[PDB]
């Protein structure tokens, strides 16, 4: 993207505010930089002597470029065996973000198909006519049969009382199941327009209408490599590793994605910021996201107490 | 006293068992990484409405 | 507003659902809790508890159960005509053959352990191998076509409320026409 | 010619690849115990008076002839509510702007009050019997009997189907253990494939499709718009397991049906069929209703002229 | 979840709450605390929890 | 000659379907557009 430009700018928000309440909490000093890449850091062969190496966050931490890793480190089992964490102060699953958030005429006349209107319409001239007929055979008078076949349909004859008693039945008869019919439309139109979790048997073989990435180098895609069940949907991610979540809102936005694996708390506030974003119900993989630490060190006695002492008050809930 | 009495006066190891997290019970031993999201909550009578 | 209340109420009251009402999740640990009002049985060694038995969390509806022990099936039948059994492990044509008997016995959309159904045999014998390819001889066929067609296949609103309006608008019918003798005979 | 030429040509220990059984299988080689049910299938592309108001119809003309009387009886008593009180009562059911008369008699008000709460509850009934015909669902479905008058001769209705199979199969000595008539209709309507036939129903080159019913269904609880619905859940069909097969003497054979027994009775045999098939796929105005109420509209007016005519 | 009656739904999931978590409490200076916390990452990590 | 300024409320009364009647003239004028008003009642 940039060739080179890395300028100081103004950086806040949730976990810098944290970083001001351990600032506050420990006398120490610090200084506020960002990851040099846009991805979170995977174990990847490093095209020399056959090794898998980290990059990223951890390749900057590893390397000693870096000192504490403020992020919410998505804790797994593989970058335990390697550095020391602390206390996750997230506690926060996965989640499906879709697009069932399309607009709406309601069907009344124009998308609604022509058969009742015409039929009505012709019917009642039918009506009218024979009415008229009648009222020429007696057992503005071609006017009054018409208005009278109006007002019978209207809603609000010694041989032909028959005749007007069974439209009239017939008029209330038909816009009663109408007005039934599509109240019921409107009360059950919640059909089938979500995942359902990973337990989907569509998503294991995808189509052009089931778009799905990920976040290129992501962790999640580290826990799906684990199992052996995911690696034929990385068959369908690989294609699609997108660098910053900001470009997949933006993908699945524009309607060039279906579903996207995400953290919940995150996707629930962007849908409190974006109205046309509802993810699905089933949560799974309940995590705790923490702070990347190094090995054993004298800060991490102190700064995990100082965690636990943000968890046990009502700070987290300032936080909130 | 209970678990906190044999394990940190080393009558027992470790509390295998559930046992709530606060700032002095990690003061005297040390706990492991979390396992399950356990907050807290009220139980009230509820009735219909 | 009143009107359209009370027609919307009245398209409420019967609005159906998944059921709920009664437990019909075979993973539910209510199952594994019962209560007192939780009144499942068997038949009195059987299949079922030897499928119980394989597994190993299967104790509490064991010990559930050995006070539920049921010498025949007919007797759950009974026990559940008078409405003392809640839920009972059985085949599932059978319990279609006693819904077309009676109305009121429904049964549930969980179909589990689809199995197979066979004959009780001894070991290896002259009167097996013919006798399975004969089993296979009437099975490629319809001989149990008609079998269904006797029994198995062949089974054997308004009108919900309308008795208790029918009569209580007779009620004020029968009691407005004297008022109407009451007033004519004020006048 | 195939697996059987493998197995049973002695150049080949067991097909652990699936395969239906008959009989002439089951004599050339020993299959294993059947572990899943799958049985045959046929895929196809794919009023409110009577079953409604049929014994309250009747107490309700009863209370228009009861009411009807009262209105008369008050009106003799006590401004066309002689005989013609038919027209105007069942007028006052509906009230669709029919001006009839001004009823001086209290007791013939008394009497549209409480008739006209009346239509409002059992309009509201009507309303919640439509939406309870509405909960269910349904769908327009043809005959399910193999022995249909439609299979004898696609003549007998307007429109002929079609249908086909795959060359050489087990499906196919089952027709022609069955009915060979049905072999040779069939024969008329060949077709390739699998895949073949399955471009055929989703672009509607093909009527019906004799196959397998669990991977039918399968397919249809993935289909787009869950359109090909199979006929029936195995009721006049075959209803047949999948076993392995082993050579007639194989030591192994107790030890595999006892390994599929351990396999099905503790649930892996559950896990693998939840994880290996599907099941989201679950079980506009009405034409009928209006056309009905067009034939009692065709009487309607039958009964106008013979009124008219005298 | 095995409530008879079915009519207790608390205020929420712990938003206004503590929410915490629940860990084993080892000895300080037991050196089994990285395989264990290795083995409940194991178990987590993999939907076995 | 009774319904000059009383025609919003011949708009206005048969919303709700249990008004007075007003004598409507035979001019083509009231019954079209009162049918018009009615079958909008039927749809809101
Ligand atoms: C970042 O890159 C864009 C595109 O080259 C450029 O227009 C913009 O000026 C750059 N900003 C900085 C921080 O240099
Ligand atoms: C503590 O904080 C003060 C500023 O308040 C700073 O001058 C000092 O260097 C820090 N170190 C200590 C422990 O004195
Ligand atoms: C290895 O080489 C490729 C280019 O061939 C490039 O991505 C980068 O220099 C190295 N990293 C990896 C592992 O792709
Ligand atoms: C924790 O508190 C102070 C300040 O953070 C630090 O100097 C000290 O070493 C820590 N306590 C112990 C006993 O290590
Ligand atoms: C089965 O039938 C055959 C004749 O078809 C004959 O060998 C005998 O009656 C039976 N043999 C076995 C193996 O049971
Ligand atoms: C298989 O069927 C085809 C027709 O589709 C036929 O030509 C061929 O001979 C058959 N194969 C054998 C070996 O019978």
């Amino acid at each position: 993207g940039s060739p080179r430009h890395t300028v100081p700018q103004c950086c806040y928000g949730f976990c810098i505010d944290l970083l001001i309440k351990l600032a506050r909490t420990m006398n120490f000093t610090y200084e506020v930089h960002l990851v040099a890449d846009g991805k979170f850091g995977t174990q990847e062969r490093v095209n020399n002597s056959n090794k898998k190496e980290w990059n990223g966050m951890m390749g900057e931490l590893l390397s000693g470029q870096a000192d504490m890793i403020v992020a919410p480190l998505t804790i797994n089992n593989e970058r335990a065996q390697y550095i020391e964490f602390s206390k996750p102060f997230k506690y926060q699953g996965l989640t499906i973000l879709v697009k069932k958030e399309i607009p709406r005429l309601d069907s009344f006349m124009q998308p609604f198909q022509s058969t009742l209107w015409l039929l009505v319409g012709l019917s009642v001239h039918v009506v009218a006519v024979m009415l008229y007929l009648l009222d020429r055979f007696s057992p503005l008078t071609l006017s009054s049969a018409m208005w009278f076949s109006w007002g019978v349909l209207l809603n609000s004859s010694f041989s032909a009382r028959i005749l007007g008693m069974v439209w009239a039945g017939f008029a209330m008869i038909i816009v009663a199941s109408y007005t039934a019919n599509l109240a019921a439309f409107l009360v059950l139109d919640r059909p089938e327009e979500r995942i359902t979790g990973i337990n989907d048997p569509r998503l294991r073989n995808p189509s052009d209408k089931f778009i799905y990435a990920t976040v290129k180098q992501s962790s999640v895609d580290i826990y799906f490599r684990r199992q052996v069940e995911l690696s034929t949907m990385y068959r369908h991610m690989e294609k699609h590793n997108y660098e910053s979540a900001a470009e997949a809102i933006q993908a699945v936005r524009d309607n060039k994605l279906h579903a996207f694996i995400w953290d919940s708390a995150v996707l629930e506030f962007e849908a409190s910021q974006k109205c046309d974003l509802v993810t699905t119900g089933e949560l799974f993989f309940r995590s705790g996201f923490g702070i990347g630490m190094r090995k054993d060190s004298p800060w991490k006695q102190n700064v995990s107490l100082s965690i636990l002492k943000s968890h046990e008050n009502g700070f987290m809930e300032d936080l909130d | 006293n209970g678990m906190i009495g044999e394990v940190v006066y080393q009558r027992a190891v470790m509390a295998v068992g559930s046992l709530t997290i606060n700032e002095e019970r990690s003061e005297v031993v040390d706990f492991s990484v979390p396992f399950v999201e356990t907050g807290i909550s009220v139980m009230v009578s509820r009735s219909n409405g | 507003i009143i009107v359209a209340s009370y027609t919307a109420n009245l398209a409420a009251f019967l609005v159906l659902d998944r059921p709920e009402e009664r437990i019909t999740g075979i993973n539910d640990p209510r199952l594994r809790n019962p209560s007192d009002k939780f009144i499942y049985a068997t038949v009195k060694q059987s299949s079922v508890d030897i499928y119980f038995r394989r597994q190993v969390e299967l104790s509490t509806m064991y010990r559930h159960m050995e006070k539920h022990n049921y010498e025949s099936a007919a007797e759950a039948i009974q026990a559940v005509r008078d409405n003392k059994l809640h839920a009972f492990i059985w085949d599932s044509a059978v319990l279609e053959f006693e819904a077309s008997q009676k109305c009121d016995l429904v049964t549930t959309g969980e179909l589990f352990f689809r199995s197979g159904f066979g004959i009780g045999m001894r070991k290896d014998s002259p009167w097996k191998q013919n006798v399975s390819l004969s089993i296979l001889k009437s099975h490629e066929n319809g001989f149990m076509e008609d079998l269904d067609k006797t029994w198995v296949r062949y089974q054997e609103l308004t009108f919900e409320n309308m008795a208790g309006v029918f009569m209580l608008v007779a009620g004020g019918i029968v009691a407005g026409i004297f008022l109407i003798f009451i007033e004519i005979a004020y006048k | 010619n195939g697996m059987i030429g493998e197995v049973v040509y002695q150049r080949a220990v067991m097909a652990v690849g699936s395969l239906t059984i008959n009989e002439e299988r089951s004599e050339v080689v020993d299959f294993s115990v059947p572990f899943v049910e799958t049985g045959i299938s046929v895929m196809v592309s794919r009023a409110f008076l009577e079953p409604f108001s049929a014994s309250v119809w009747v107490m309700m003309f009863v209370m228009l002839l009861i009411v009807s009387a009262i209105a008369v009886f008050v009106f003799e008593y006590f401004s066309f509510t002689i005989g013609k009180a038919i027209w105007l009562l069942w007028g006052l059911v509906f009230n669709n702007s029919v001006p009839v008369q001004n009823p001086k008699g209290t007791t013939s008000k008394i009497m549209v009050s409480v008739w006209a709460f009346f239509a409002v509850i059992f309009l509201a009934s009507y309303t919640a019997n439509l939406a309870a015909f509405m909960i269910q669902e349904e769908f327009v479905d043809q005959v399910t009997g193999l022995s249909d008058k439609k299979f004898q001769r696609p003549h007998d209705y307007s429109p002929p189907f079609r249908f086909g199979t795959v060359p050489n199969g087990s499906t196919e000595r089952n027709i022609r253990n069955n009915y060979p008539y049905m072999h040779q209709y069939m024969t008329r309507f060949n077709q390739r494939g699998v895949e073949d036939a399955l471009v055929s129903l989703k672009t509607g080159k093909l009527d019906a499709f004799i196959y397998d019913a669990a991977v039918l269904n399968y397919k249809a609880g993935r289909d787009e718009g869950c359109k090909l619905v199979t006929i029936g859940s195995g009721y006049i069909f075959a209803t047949t397991g999948y076993g392995i097969a082993l050579q007639k003497g194989s030591p192994w054979k107790r030890q595999i049906d006892l390994a599929l027994l351990q396999f099905v009775g503790d649930g892996e045999m559950e896990e693998l069929e939840t994880l290996w098939l599907t099941g989201i796929c679950h079980n506009q105005l009405d034409i009928d209703n209006m056309a009905g109420v067009f034939y009692m509209l065709a009487a309607a007016m039958a009964l106008s002229l013979i009124t008219f005519i005298w």
